[PDB]
Order: C-alpha cells, then sequence, then structure tokens
C-alpha cells in the first residue's frame, strides 16, 4: 500500500504532466508515436458511447447517471441504442442463463476497441443470486471485463468514478508507441 | 427543543395540489380575426413591393 | 426525452430523502415486521415539507406541456382498448383496472396501514385508453400528494 | 447587458493572476467560481465554501497542483470526506472533538491497475501438517 | 520485495519455493504495520481498590457490552473482550 | 389492553364463517373440508376432479361472485402421497372478500385447466408447469415460461439442489456458450437452524390424524 | 365548467366526465388552436423558458455530494482507541449476512485472546445492506462511507482482514464522527 | 443576493414564458433545515413500562390458534354473505 | 335516461325490467329440473325470486337499483345470465351427491413431516 505524498513533497515535485507515457522520449520516432498515441487516447477518452444494456434494477441508476444531477453527457457520453455505434457496455443486473448466450452476441457484434464495465454486485459476481441454478455466476464467465463497479446499486457518484477510470485507462493504452517496439 | 421528528408549531401550511391553467391570451375569435388582418395588410405590402 | 429529464431531476431529491432515512439510495431495508428498522432524523420532515411544496409546480410544468399535446394524445389514445368484464376476467388490478372504470382499490377497500385516517380520492377513468390511464397516473400524483399533507402534518410521538 | 456581472467576471479573472492564471484555471476545472479558503489541506489541496450557489455548487475543492490533470475522487483525505459531502457541518479546523488516534494512516488513492495494487490471499496458515520422513 | 516476505500477524509467509508467490509479482501483499497484540502490550494494566471491577472497554455505547471482571487473584486479568488488563494491589 | 397484539375483524370472521357452512352444503360432492384459517381468511379444501366446478360455482353464483383469480401458487410437500399441493386464491369485488381454493395432486397424475373458466390462469398453469411439473388437462399451450430453453427438471421442487446441475460459460474452441457440470467457488454453506426447545404448544398435538 | 358525463359520488374524482361543449365559441376555440397549433405555442414557450434555469448538475470530482451519515459503503474492520482490533469471532455478522459473503475463521491469539484469523468480505457477493453492522455486538465492522472503490480486476475485489484492517485505519476519522452522531439514535 | 439567479430581465421573460409564477428548485443550505442537529433521544415505550408488565399475558405468538373446521365447528353446536356488498359498478 | 355505464363496454341497455324478468324465468326453470334436496337448488329459488319480486314494484330504474342493490342493472343483467349458464352446468355436474373422494391421512396436516404416537 502506498499514501499520498505530504505538502512539502508536493512542493518539490513538478507538474506530473499530461500524457501519461510521460515527455522523456529518446529519438524523433518514438517523440512522434508518443504525440500520436496521445492524440488517439484522446479521442477515444473524451467520446465513450455506452450501449445500455441494463437488465434489472441496477439499470435504474444506469439512467440516473443520465439524468441531469450527475450529467455524463457532459464528460462526452452518449447512449447510442445500436450496438454497431456503441464503444463501451455497461453491463448492469443479473445475467440469467437465457441471457447468456444474448450478452455474448451483443458483445462480439459491437466493434472494438470495446470496454465492459461491470456494474452491480449482481453482474460482478452474481451479486445476491450467486447460488442459483438459473444465473451465471458473475459476467466474467461470458466476456472480458474491464472496470468493476461494487455496489448495489452503486451510487450514481460510484458508477461515474468508474466512468472516468475507465477514461484513465483508455488514456494510458499503448497501441502506436509501442508497436514501434513489436 | 425537539427531541424527535415531530411537526413545528402550527403544523403545516397545505400543500398546494391544484391544477392551475396559464393566462389564455387569444380565442377562437381574436386568433382567426388578427391573422387575417395580418395577412390583409400583408397582401397590401406585398403589392406595393 | 424533455418530461423524463425533467422528472428525473426531482426523482433525485427523493432519492435522497430514502438516503437520508435508511442510508441507501434505493434498496433501504427500512420497513421491517416490527415497523420501520429505525428512527428518522431530524429536520426531515421539514425537507419534505419544501420538496411536496415544488412537486406541484415540476408536476404541472409537465403536465401542461404533454397531456394536451396532440402528438401525445393521438399517440396514446384509443390504444388498447380494455373492457371492463375482460379485465376483470384477466385477472387486472391497479390504475389499469381503475382506469377501465371499476371503481375498485385495495387503500379504500381493505385498509392495510394508516390509511384509515387519511382522507382523499382515487382517480377514475372511463375509456380504457393508454392516454385516460395516463392521465390517472398523473391525478394519482397529485392525490398521493395531499396524503402526504395529511399524514406529515399529523405524525405522532412515541415508539418506533 | 451586463448589469454588474461583467464586474463579477474581473474580480476573479484579475485576482486569479491575470490571463494566464484564470485559463489554466478554467481548463483545469471546466469552470472558474468565488469562494473563501475553508481550510487549506494536508497535501496541497484547498477547500472552497460559498453559500451563493446552491448545495451541488456549495463546498468544492482544488486539487494540489502537482496533479497535473490527473485529479482523482479519492483524493479527498478522510478528515475533509464529511465535509465535502455535507455529511458533517462542522469544518475540520472547527471540530476537534474527532479522534487523534495514533495508529491511523495517512490517505492513498484507488490504487487500481499499477504495481501497488492490492491482490488478495489467503490469512490462514496452513491446516494439516506433512509427516516428516527426516525427523 | 519486502511486501512478499513479511509475515502476516496471523503467522503466514508463502514458501520460498511455493507456486502461490506468484500472484505478487505485479501486486503488493498488503501487511498490516499495527499488530494488536503488540498494542495491547504496551497498554499499561490499570489498576483499582474494589474486588469487582466493570469494563465496556471504549465508552458508553460505543464500547463492547459491560462486563464484570473479579480481581481477588493475585495476578492481571484481561478483559474478554477489549483485552484491557486489570490488577487489584 | 394489549396493543402489540393485533384484533382481527370479528364480523368479518362472522360473515366468512357462515358463508364457508354455505359452500359446503352447496357442493357436497367437491368440497372435503372448509376451515377458516386464524389469518381471517377462508380455505376450501376440494378434490382434484371438483377443481373446475369450485371455481365455476365461484365465479358465478350471486353469493360467492369470486371473479379475479389472483394467481395460481403452488407448493410442494414431500411426505404427502400425492404430494404436489395448488392454491386458487380469489377475489370478490362485489362483497369485498377473499377466498383461498386448494387441491392437491401428484408428480404424475394431470390436473385439471382453469383456462376454460378464468382467462386470467392461462400463465399461470404455464409457471406451474414449468416450477414444478404439475400437468394440467386441457390446456391450450402448455410451453415453459421461466426456466431456459431445453432445461432438464423443475427447480421448485424440495428434491432440487439449490444451485442446480449445471452452469454456463463460454468457449473459445466454439465460439459458443455451453453447460458444464457444476463447479463453485464457494460450496454454499448451510446453517442448521433448528430448535431444539419448542416454542409452540398450542400446534402440538392439535391437528392430529 | 362543462357539466359531467357520470355522476360521482365522494372518495373519487372522474378525470374525463367533464364534456366537449358544442357551443361555437367553444368549437372555435379549439379550431383555431388545431389551425394555429396554440397548444404547442404554449409547450415551445415552455422549453425555451426553462432554458433560463440553471443546470443541478454537480462539477464531480470537484463538487460533490450530498449523503447522510448512514451511507453504507466500503467496510472496514475498526480497532478500539488503544488500537486493539475490535472484532472478536462472535460471527454473528457472518450468521446474519444475506448474501453470505462473509467467511470467519478464528482462534486463541497466544495472549488468550478469542480473535479472527481469517475475516474475508466478497464485494462481488456483499448486498450492501448493512445487516452486518446492525448486528455486529461491539462495533466490529462498519460499512465505511467510501464508495468509489473501483478495480480494474475481479480479484481486487475479495477483501482479506489485512485490507479491511487498512480501510479501517484509512477511514478511521470520518468513521468515528458518523457513530457519534447515529449510536444514540440507531 | 440570496440565491444565484439569471438576471432580472431574464426572470421576467421566464415568468412570462412559463405563464406561472415561478418558485426556485435548487435547493439551497438557507432554504434547508440545520445541516447539523442536536442529539435525538427517543421516547421509551408503553411495555418497557417497568411493572405488570408480564410477557406471558401480552404475547401474541404464543396467542395464535390452529385453522378450525367450520363444520365440525357446528357439530359443536339473511342469505349469508361474504361481507358488506360493494358497489364496484 | 343515464347518459352512460360508467364502465368501457358495458353498454346503457333499454327494456332492463323485460330482460331482468326474462332472465329469472328461465333461471328458475333451470333450477326446476334440478333434484329436490339440493341446497344450491334450495336458495337460488328464494334468492332469485326475492330479485324477481322485486322487480317489478320500481318501474323507474334508478328505483329498482336503490331496492335491489347490489350494483347497477347493467352489471346485474350480467349476474343473472352468469346463473342461468351455472344452472345448465349445475345441472350437468351434478355436484349435491356426496362426496366423490375421502382426503388421505396426513394429507391436510399442518406442519409436514412429523413422527406421531400411534
Ligand atoms: S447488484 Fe444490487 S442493484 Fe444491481 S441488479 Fe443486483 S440487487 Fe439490483
Ligand atoms: S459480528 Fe463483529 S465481532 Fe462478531 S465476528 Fe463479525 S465483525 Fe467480529
Ligand atoms: S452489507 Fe449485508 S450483504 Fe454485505 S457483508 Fe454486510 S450483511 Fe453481508
Ligand atoms: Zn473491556
Amino acid at each position: 500500500q502506498q499514501t499520498l505524498p505530504v505538502a512539502e513533497v508536493a512542493q518539490n515535485l513538478p507538474k506530473k504532466g499530461y500524457s501519461p507515457f510521460g515527455t522523456k522520449q529518446s529519438s524523433v520516432a518514438e517523440w512522434s508515436l508518443a504525440r500520436l498515441d496521445d492524440l488517439l487516447n484522446w479521442g477515444r477518452k473524451g467520446s465513450i458511447w455506452p450501449l445500455t444494456f441494463g437488465l434489472a434494477c441496477c439499470a435504474v441508476e444506469m439512467m440516473h447517471i443520465a439524468a441531469p444531477r450527475y450529467d455524463m453527457d457532459r464528460y462526452g457520453v452518449v447512449f447510442r441504442a445500436s450496438p454497431r455505434q456503441a464503444d463501451v457496455i455497461i453491463v448492469a443486473g443479473t445475467l440469467t442463463n437465457k441471457m447468456a448466450p444474448a450478452l455474448r452476441k451483443v458483445y462480439d457484434q459491437m466493434p472494438e476497441p470495446r470496454w465492459v464495465i461491470s456494474m452491480g454486485s449482481c453482474a460482478n459476481g452474481g451479486g445476491y443470486y450467486h447460488y442459483s441454478y438459473s444465473v451465471v455466476r458473475g459476467c466474467d464467465r461470458i466476456i472480458p471485463v474491464d472496470i468493476y463497479v461494487p455496489g448495489c446499486p452503486p451510487t450514481a457518484e460510484a458508477l461515474m468514478y468508474g466512468v472516468l477510470q475507465l477514461q484513465k485507462k483508455v488514456k494510458r493504452m499503448k497501441t502506436l508507441q509501442m508497436w514501434y517496439r513489436k | 427543543p425537539p427531541k424527535q421528528d415531530l411537526p413545528p408549531p402550527g403544523g403545516y401550511k397545505k400543500i398546494p395540489f391544484a391544477r392551475v391553467p396559464p393566462k389564455s391570451y387569444f380565442t377562437g375569435f381574436t386568433t382567426i380575426g388578427t391573422y387575417v388582418v395580418v395577412t390583409a395588410v400583408g397582401l397590401g405590402i406585398y403589392y406595393l413591393t | 426525452l424533455t418530461p423524463f429529464f425533467w422528472l428525473f431531476e426531482e426523482r433525485e431529491k427523493m432519492m435522497e430523502f430514502y438516503e437520508r432515512v435508511s442510508g441507501a439510495r434505493m434498496h433501504a431495508a427500512y420497513i421491517r415486521p416490527g415497523g420501520v428498522s429505525l428512527d428518522m432524523p431530524l429536520g426531515l420532515m421539514d425537507d419534505i415539507y419544501e420538496f411536496a411544496s415544488k412537486f406541484a409546480e415540476r408536476l404541472d410544468e409537465v403536465e401542461d406541456v404533454l397531456t394536451t399535446n396532440r402528438i401525445w394524445v393521438q399517440r396514446t389514445e384509443d390504444i388498447g382498448i380494455v373492457t371492463a368484464e375482460e379485465a376483470l376476467n384477466y385477472g387486472f388490478s391497479g390504475v389499469m383496472l381503475r382506469g377501465s372504470g371499476i371503481k375498485w382499490d385495495l387503500r379504500k377497500q381493505q385498509p392495510y396501514d394508516a390509511y384509515n385516517l387519511v382522507n382523499f380520492d382515487v382517480p377514475i377513468g372511463t375509456k380504457g385508453d393508454c392516454y385516460d390511464r395516463y392521465l390517472c397516473r398523473v391525478e394519482e400524483m397529485r392525490q398521493s400528494l395531499r396524503i402526504i399533507d395529511q399524514c406529515l402534518n399529523q405524525m405522532p410521538a412515541g415508539e418506533i | 447587458l451586463g448589469i454588474n456581472r461583467l464586474t463579477k467576471l474581473f474580480q476573479m479573472v484579475r485576482e486569479a493572476g491575470g490571463l494566464k492564471q484564470a485559463y489554466l484555471k478554467l481548463y483545469r476545472n471546466d469552470d472558474l467560481k468565488i469562494g473563501t479558503l475553508v481550510g487549506i489541506d494536508k497535501y496541497g489541496n484547498k477547500y472552497f465554501e460559498n453559500p451563493y450557489y446552491f448545495y451541488g455548487r456549495n463546498r468544492w475543492i482544488e486539487f494540489a497542483p502537482h496533479v497535473n490533470m490527473d485529479y482523482d475522487g479519492s483524493m479527498i483525505p478522510a478528515e475533509w470526506y464529511g465535509w465535502m459531502h455535507y455529511k458533517t457541518d462542522l469544518p475540520p479546523i472547527r471540530d476537534g472533538c474527532r479522534p487523534k488516534y495514533k495508529w491511523i494512516a495517512d490517505h492513498s488513492e484507488n490504487l487500481s491497475g499499477t504495481k501497488e495494487a492490492y491482490y488478495p490471499y489467503s490469512t490462514t496458515p496452513n491446516k494439516v501438517e506433512a509427516w516428516e520422513p527426516k525427523a | 520485495r519486502g511486501d512478499i516476505e513479511k509475515v502476516t500477524h496471523t503467522g503466514q509467509v508463502f514458501d520460498k519455493e511455493d507456486y502461490r508467490n506468484a500472484r505478487f509479482v505485479n501486486a503488493k501483499r498488503y501487511v498490516n504495520e499495527n499488530w494488536g497484540i503488540k498494542l495491547i502490550e504496551e497498554v499499561p494494566p490499570k489498576e483499582c481498590t474494589e474486588r469487582v471491577v466493570f469494563c465496556d472497554g471504549g465508552d458508553g455505547p460505543l464500547g463492547h457490552p459491560k462486563v464484570y471482571i473479579n480481581l481477588d487473584k493475585p495476578g492481571n486479568h484481561i478483559c474478554g473482550y477489549c483485552g484491557l488488563r486489570f490488577v487489584k494491589k | 389492553d394489549k396493543p402489540t397484539v393485533r384484533q382481527p375483524d370479528a364480523v368479518a370472521r362472522s360473515h366468512l364463517s357462515d358463508f364457508g357452512r354455505y359452500v359446503a352444503e352447496c357442493l357436497p360432492k367437491y368440497v372435503q373440508k372448509v376451515q377458516l384459517t386464524a389469518g381471517d381468511e377462508l380455505e376450501v379444501l376440494i378434490a382434484p376432479e371438483g377443481v373446475v366446478p369450485v371455481l365455476q360455482f365461484l365465479k358465478d353464483h350471486h353469493q360467492a361472485q369470486f371473479t379475479n383469480l389472483v394467481d395460481i401458487a403452488g407448493v410442494d410437500v414431500p411426505c404427502r402421497k400425492n404430494r404436489f399441493e395448488v392454491v386458487y386464491n380469489l377475489l370478490s369485488l362485489r362483497y369485498n372478500s377473499r377466498i383461498r381454493v386448494k387441491t392437491y395432486t401428484d408428480e404424475l397424475t394431470p390436473l385439471d385447466s382453469a383456462c376454460e373458466v378464468h382467462k386470467a390462469a392461462n400463465w399461470y398453469e404455464r409457471e406451474i408447469w414449468d416450477m414444478y411439473g404439475v400437468f394440467f388437462a386441457n390446456h391450450p399451450d402448455l410451453r415453459r415460461i421461466l426456466t431456459d430453453y431445453g432445461f432438464e427438471g423443475h427447480p421448485q421442487r424440495r428434491d432440487f439442489p439449490l444451485s442446480g446441475y449445471v452452469e454456463l460459460r463460454y468457449d473459445d474452441e466454439k465460439k459458443r456458450v455451453v453447460c458444464e457440470p457444476l463447479e463453485l467457488a464457494q460450496e454454499f454453506r448451510k446453517f442448521d437452524l433448528s430448535a431444539p426447545w419448542e416454542q409452540f404448544p398450542n400446534f402440538r398435538n392439535a391437528n392430529p390424524p | 365548467e362543462p357539466k359531467d358525463i357520470v355522476e360521482v359520488p365522494k372518495g373519487y374524482v372522474y378525470v374525463n366526465n367533464k364534456e366537449l361543449s358544442m357551443e361555437f365559441a367553444d368549437i372555435t376555440d379549439r379550431a383555431a388552436s388545431t389551425m394555429f397549433f396554440g397548444e404547442l405555442l404554449r409547450g415551445f414557450a415552455v422549453t425555451l423558458a426553462h432554458i433560463f434555469k440553471e443546470p443541478a448538475t454537480i462539477n464531480y470530482p470537484f463538487e460533490k455530494g450530498p449523503l447522510s451519515p448512514r451511507f453504507r459503503g466500503e467496510h472496514a474492520l475498526r480497532r478500539y482507541p488503544s488500537g486493539e482490533e475490535r472484532c472478536i469471532a462472535c460471527k454473528l455478522c457472518e450468521a446474519i449476512c444475506p448474501a453470505q459473503a462473509i467467511t470467519i475463521e478464528a482462534e486463541e491469539r497466544a495472549d488468550g485472546s478469542r480473535r479472527t484469523t481469517r475475516y474475508d468480505i466478497d464485494m462481488t457477493k456483499c448486498i450492501y445492506c448493512g445487516f452486518c453492522q446492525e448486528a455486529c455486538p461491539v462495533d466490529a465492522i462498519v460499512e465505511g462511507p467510501n464508495f468509489e472503490f473501483s478495480t480494474e480486476t475481479h480479484e481486487e475485489l475479495l477483501y482479506n482482514k489485512e485490507k479491511l484492517l487498512c480501510n479501517g485505519d484509512k477511514w478511521e476519522s470520518e468513521i468515528a464522527s458518523n457513530l457519534q452522531a447515529d449510536h444514540l439514535y440507531r | 443576493a440570496l440565491r444565484r439567479d439569471v438576471s432580472p430581465l431574464i426572470q421576467r421573460i421566464r415568468a412570462f414564458l412559463l405563464g406561472r409564477e415561478h418558485n426556485l428548485a435548487l435547493r439551497f443550505e438557507d432554504g434547508l433545515a440545520d445541516r447539523t442537529q442536536p442529539q435525538p433521544e427517543i421516547p421509551d415505550g408503553p411495555s418497557h413500562l417497568l411493572s405488570a408488565n408480564y410477557y406471558c399475558q401480552r404475547d401474541g405468538r404464543r396467542e395464535v390458534l390452529p385453522p378450525i373446521d367450520l363444520v365440525e365447528q357446528q357439530k359443536q353446536l339473511k342469505l349469508p354473505t361474504p361481507g358488506k356488498v360493494y358497489a364496484w359498478d | 335516461i343515464k347518459a352512460s355505464t360508467g364502465l368501457t363496454g358495458l353498454a346503457v341497455s333499454t327494456n332492463p325490467h323485460h330482460t331482468l324478468s326474462a332472465l329469472y324465468g328461465k333461471i328458475l326453470r333451470a333450477v326446476s329440473k334440478m333434484p329436490q334436496d339440493a341446497s344450491y337448488r334450495k336458495y337460488t329459488e328464494q334468492l332469485v325470486k326475492q330479485r324477481a319480486d322485486s322487480v317489478a314494484q320500481h318501474k323507474d330504474i334508478t328505483a329498482l337499483e336503490k331496492a335491489v342493490g347490489c350494483g347497477q342493472v347493467e352489471e346485474l343483467i350480467v349476474q343473472a345470465e352468469n346463473e342461468l349458464i351455472l344452472a345448465r352446468k349445475m345441472l350437468g355436474w351434478k355436484p349435491w351427491e356426496k362426496l366423490v373422494q375421502a382426503a388421505p391421512a396426513k394429507q391436510w396436516d399442518w406442519p409436514p413431516a412429523q413422527i406421531m404416537e400411534p
């Protein structure tokens, strides 16, 4: 476990930079590829489009986030209905066996780079129905989950905090910079 | 002072639960008659144009 | 879209009240067999009062916007007529039943809670449309509001 | 038009420190408001309250400067958390009735996706002992 | 790294050749720095006059249920709940 | 002078009590027993064959006029030779009263259908069929409702493991979701919450054979 | 007002009994409404107006809240004012936990005290119901107020006693505040 | 000087456009309760009465009986109607 | 005349007395075919005759409504028709007979699964 620095330590330290990669690149190609990754991540970070799967009980919070108290399009997030145009999927609610193939199908019909947020306990690990004959214990067993938002349901603040955490993950992803090594 | 949730002195003013329409600015006669007046003046101005 | 958003503003205030009493946005555990799980925090009475005070304005704003609107009226009216006899034999209830014309309701007939001590009228329709059913829901909001008036005004002290 | 509103803009913009010190604040927080220094955090943060706005806007935070744009929701420390949520109306500067014990740690962020991340592990020493041939 | 070396107060270290060590190649092994055994040891044993004392450990309804502990024996007497220590002498 | 203890509606007990005898002496061949549960509701215990006649009698006759059929609640009780019990909980708006009709059946013999009596029941019979396997005769379409397709066994029975026998995952070899034998990360830990001390004497010898 | 169409007794309100008049002023009113969309104009002007209301968006994460002292969030295992663990392994929290998300194994520490060895919570099975803390007889475990505890990996959610103790240390001040607020009231 | 409001002009047009006198909706600290409040005392109950308070003579769970058989009730010993006729009409 | 029945589908019906009278006659004959020792019979006559005797004194439909109670004429005719179907089915059912089946021992016993002293 680590802890935040103290006031004087902050005073010594410089600006934390903007691109999470930093600005230590050696050669022209390195420095150039650093910027292009930064632009790409900036695009994919600023504009992110959930699919609004929202099966149950959790869905109500998935709507309150769209509501005008913790506005989410403020951050550049919009609910596109069509999975071909949706970039992110907030799986929320329980995943019953009847639904499992449906979720799988919806997921891979969506084009990548696709990130999944598992909202609520029901999706995270099956939640409160974990020992049930009809529920997928978690949603990790159908799809690759990216961010877990604990809660039952998570308070709207918690959900969109997780969204920002996804934005941070979208910010630090290294595709061009490290293709250069590939 | 209070030790538990109770209504204040004098109770509470009744909550309003009555519908109330807005100002009804025009009526069928007024609306149509004003429309024709405007059109008639419009015709004259177009004539001069 | 605009109606949904305007109302979901006010839904936030109510959930905050659930949060004030129970500690959860939704999914409280506040009602329990021996009565409610826990007492109420002081001042929650007043905050409820202002919220009820303003709710008439909010509801009327959407009501005036949307009840009369032609598109909405034609979009819902005379949709899925539900005749009285067909309603009963299919085992209906609620504002559906109450909209179709039946003067039934569990609060007034088989009272189960302090409703014995509150006077109010339920709404009823006579067309069995989605529209007049929608109107019944709207008037139910209004009628519930006066129910909060009666109860919140007369709240007695004592155990919980 | 500008009914004593451009005046207010002049207050916040100028005393910020000029065009640069108004733009960087705006650029980072996506809004520029006026309040009073409720209290300076132990970790460089600065808390501002102003009853002119409403409950959503009543109280707010300017995170530590060295966090360039890496602000986070967890940066708030424990003693201030309650005030920041309208959970306690007593500024930590004012109520010294809260505990001041020793073992208390210092705050930490959601250390996730990094080498500093927690990872669970069994907390029971093994159950059954194996027979040792040497002994 | 020391994180995967420390002895949890419960008394666990992954054996030096144990595959369950692998899970920490990229994540820290949190181990707490306050061990209740040491702390309560430091707290000195309070003393009284009466044959029988009472502890709630904490304060009011913020502690453990009130418990009465007799001190007639020569030695110390440890509160069952909080681990506070009493000695009548 | 016991505010904790509620006091039922006595006059309601009066009416339901006399009415219950009315039903018993009007349908002698079917009504096996009529009892008044202490919760003021009225139960009507019939033999499996009279299901429709009782329901038809109730919904129609003036004094009953029990039109709405609230639900078909299924109960399972092993150690009863024909175990699967059924409950038809009805309402009467004309008189503002509730009544319950009950019947039994085994896992094999079929059972009468209320689809021809109350259109409301149609889905319920489908639900019990899915949840217990109690067949219904003359039911229009006995398709399963709740359980997923190709589900074997009826889970609400009490001889069925809580977590079921199989569970699903996703295959990459096959680009598809496959059902697998059960495998639980943490076996469901029951707790044996049995009373050693009889907390209720009144029900001890009462209702004996 | 136009007359009704069905006579109503009390305890009810018919929402359509009002008659649509056939009076000439009444028909021409409706006709003019359709010919010039007066009703749409009313709704149109409403939304124009309602631009001029200030939006209620909290500038999260800078601005934020509000919650209440009872909010049920991150779990934490508290410690006495001396620093000693409050939990005594009474195991009620597990016995009540509706989701069975709690697992406990307790023994005697060398001092002879009744204390836990393993104390585990799965916040992918917990429902944040708070039955655990309502049951614990010494306030050992509490639904701390943190709610931004979001993880990229499922394994990171299964807390053990070390993680739970750390949260208690981290959040002790705030939890102390709430309990002082609610103990006499809960 | 009390609540952040748009300038008076826009207020007047806003009231005009709505057609009803407008009242503010955002919640201010002034508007809502004293957000930190004194400690509440819950008054003691009527069964917490200190004497003549036997559980045996006020308990319900030990009071309930099994269902009675109405025919056999008669064997121990205005067309009947389930209840007051309701004009659900 | 009342404008509406207050219910969808349930239309205002003229000549209610004629319809009610005709319905009462048929049901009386329908129970006539029943055996003379059937409780269903014993009561239906007195109930129906009470109704069919109240039908006459009140020429006004509203007056008749109050006198008969039990709801409005529009539904009331439907009540009568229902019972017509009941009698025809009742004659076909023979429910006045004695018990078709005796419940097995321990069938209607609650709680279940408890040993017993013989
Ligand atoms: S995790 Fe909680 S909020 Fe989400 S669906 Fe399950 S019960 Fe509902
Ligand atoms: S209820 Fe409290 S004291 Fe008992 S085992 Fe759980 S955490 Fe420990
Ligand atoms: S909050 Fe409820 S579900 Fe979660 S650990 Fe506590 S008792 Fe269990
Ligand atoms: Zn102690």
